[PDB]
């Protein structure tokens, strides 16, 4: 169980690399909500009440919340929310996603990890490989 | 009871 | 908006009538979980962490929580949870449900109300009429 | 962040 919290932390570190690459074109005037592909809006959980943060905010606040939870079932929630950073990038920032993935395989590695430890429902794994 | 909904389906 | 909280309270009162009828055969040795029809278990929200209460407990604790919230989006959550009392009775206590519904039309009245005020997704309205 | 899951799908 201790390795579960541990390996997740390295993922959050590299996921910051993706978030920094994204903030060059994922802006709140155009990515006004956190979405991936269907008619779902995702509400940012880093607030007293879940909030319709723009995608860039959702990304930052969620990574921040995960980094905070880690240095201190809860794993499943963090993983589900972190994964949306990948799905938003894959569907709305495909070029940046592709560049970053070809260099790090981060989404691949993260997907194998949440499946290896049963941390997300397979139904939520909508990004290929 | 208390609620904390993080996914909403667009109309 | 004030009528929304108000009409719900009368529903919770009559819903206590159903809960009292159910407690004659909905026991925790046989209804060990709160379920309706599919492979979903419902976790009782009247606890610090959602709990796998037996159906009778889920029913009582949820009605109790709704009565408390009322005399003091939140509406949607209460409605969704209260509705499971109907679906559990309909699928696992069909005779009691049918007797009570023929006398009160409570599920009918409740369903029309949550649709009238858009308080539950229609996807969750699994009990007929 | 914080979590409050009230529906679980049976294995
Ligand atoms: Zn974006
Ligand atoms: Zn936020
Ligand atoms: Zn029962
Ligand atoms: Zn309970």
């Amino acid at each position: 169980g201790v390795w579960k919290y541990e390996h997740l932390r390295q993922f959050c570190l590299e996921l910051n690399g993706l978030a920094v690459k994204l903030q060059s074109e994922c802006h709140p005037d155009t990515c006004t909500q956190m979405t991936a592909t269907e008619q779902w809006i995702f509400l940012c959980a880093a607030h007293k009440t879940p909030k319709e943060c723009p995608a860039i905010d959702y990304t930052r606040h969620t990574l921040d919340g995960a980094a905070c939870l880690l240095n201190s079932a809860k794993l499943g929630s963090v993983c589900r929310r972190i994964y949306r950073i990948f799905s938003h990038a894959y569907f709305h920032h495909r070029q940046i996603f592709d560049e970053y993935e070809n260099e790090t395989f981060l989404c691949h590695r993260f997907t194998k990890f949440v499946m290896k430890y049963n941390l997300m429902s397979k139904d939520n794994l909508i990004v290929p490989i | 009871e208390w609620s904390f909904t993080t996914v909403r389906k667009k109309p």
